[PDB]
């Protein structure tokens, strides 16, 4: 889990 | 299988500018002199802020979103600092002297001296701002330089994952190689000779090794800082520090 | 001056010609390794091998012309990343390995005897594989190892100015052997930003190794020569 | 002065 990984995914 | 390569010069140029994120202002409040948490919580409130923009530039960046996330992941999480002050450094040209973290948070050397530590940072960041302004660096070029740091930071730590054995990126290699080409046409269209333009080509590139010390630098201060905990860190920056140490 | 009326052959020769000697390691077989030993072995290789570094430096076309100040701080910042690039080019033919010493050949297994240390070997085993790929040259490399020493302390310290003029001569022989082993404009520009950017794969090397050294210091693992302390303390 | 200093000299 990464908040990147949603920011990425949008 | 990706429209990046089939870009031209031109092409490229215009889609990296028009890729460029906006300028953040800082939390307003006059109130002068800044202690070291002040300071720190405007640093890195300003930060977490211009990496959610910084996601958004990434995938503009011909080519980024052809990679796996895993891979656009990898490359953020190594080069996320490389990003932020480069960009500081081209913000802050046009004021000598000075570090334009936002149009209102515009800090000398000596207000560095509010974070312990901070000022050897402030001052490799204005060398190399001084190192721009004076090369006459222009915004085309920034923009190139600044992908460059993208794609090329993490390319060699994409370790297989038993042996950790380097694993090749040859998607990721062309890409960077158009970046060269962009970058050479721009050197050209403004009037340099061959080897004008072959000696400000490597100029540029070995700036991007001072810009990696930085990083570096900066990453272990702020680890410093998280670990004094004087500055509550966003959870993505901490993410962000924790893909490092 | 001299350094600037050097013909592109001229830097060459001169830079081929400096080269330091590779050295032997102490590296007894009949001693098993431990974090403590191996630690020792690598830290006195690296004690000598400064000696000859501090001598080739001298020999880089344009070096003796700084003053002593500049020198001492020229070799301050860039003797790690020096002593790894010649590590990697060494290794360069034998994959899976560090070729420290020609009798000391350490795999990253090899690495784990020594705490925090095998992330360093990954980094450094990925810059030969790296060098492998685009088969770089001897002569490539004698250009880059000097880039090093005259581009990691510029910034950090007029003759500043005469630091850049050297270094301009060094691109500007690197692009000559380029073009002379009949690459096209646009494969020479392009070879020449590849060998840039690993440069700052090579600074990264560094300043982790540097890190990962200090903490072997204070964690007095294994005596420390009064050179490589001298070195190592003048980044913090 | 440190030992590099005196090195470069020699
Ligand atoms: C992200 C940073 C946080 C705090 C610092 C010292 O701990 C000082 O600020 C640096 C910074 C902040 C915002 C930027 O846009 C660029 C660099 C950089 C540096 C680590
Ligand atoms: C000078 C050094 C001593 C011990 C190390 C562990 O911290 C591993 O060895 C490194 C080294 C030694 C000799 C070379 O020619 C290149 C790197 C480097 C350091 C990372």
């Amino acid at each position: 889990h990464k908040i990147l990984h949603r920011l990425l995914q949008d | 299988n990706s429209l990046a390569l089939s870009l031209t010069a031109d092409q490229m140029v215009s889609a990296l500018l028009d890729a460029e994120p906006p300028i953040l202002y800082s939390e307003y409040d006059p109130t002068r002199p800044f202690s070291e948490a002040s300071m720190m919580g405007l640093l890195t409130n300003l930060a977490d802020r211009e990496l959610v923009h910084m996601i958004n530039w990434a995938k503009r960046v011909p080519g980024f979103v052809d990679l796996t996330l895993h891979d656009q992941v990898h490359l953020l999480e190594c080069a996320w600092l490389e990003i932020l002050m480069i960009g500081l450094v081209w913000r802050s040209m046009e004021h000598p002297g000075k570090l334009l973290f936002a149009p209102n948070l515009l800090l000398d050397r000596n207000q560095g001296k509010c974070v312990e530590g901070m000022v050897e940072i402030f001052d490799m960041l204005l060398a190399t701002s001084s190192r721009f302004r004076m090369m006459n660096l222009q915004g085309e070029e920034f923009v190139c330089l600044k992908s460059i740091i993208l794609l090329n930071s993490g390319v060699y730590t994409f370790l297989s994952s038993t042996l950790k054995s380097l694993e090749e990126k040859d998607h990721i290699h062309r890409v960077l190689d158009k970046i060269t080409d962009t970058l050479i046409h721009l050197m050209a269209k403004a009037g340099l000779t061959l080897q004008q333009q072959h000696q400000r080509l490597a100029q540029l590139l070995l700036i991007l090794s001072h810009i990696r010390h930085m990083s570096n630098k900066g990453m272990e201060h702020l680890y410093s800082m998280k670990c004094k905990n004087v500055v509550p860190l966003s959870d993505l920056l901490l993410e962000m520090l924790d893909a490092h140490r």
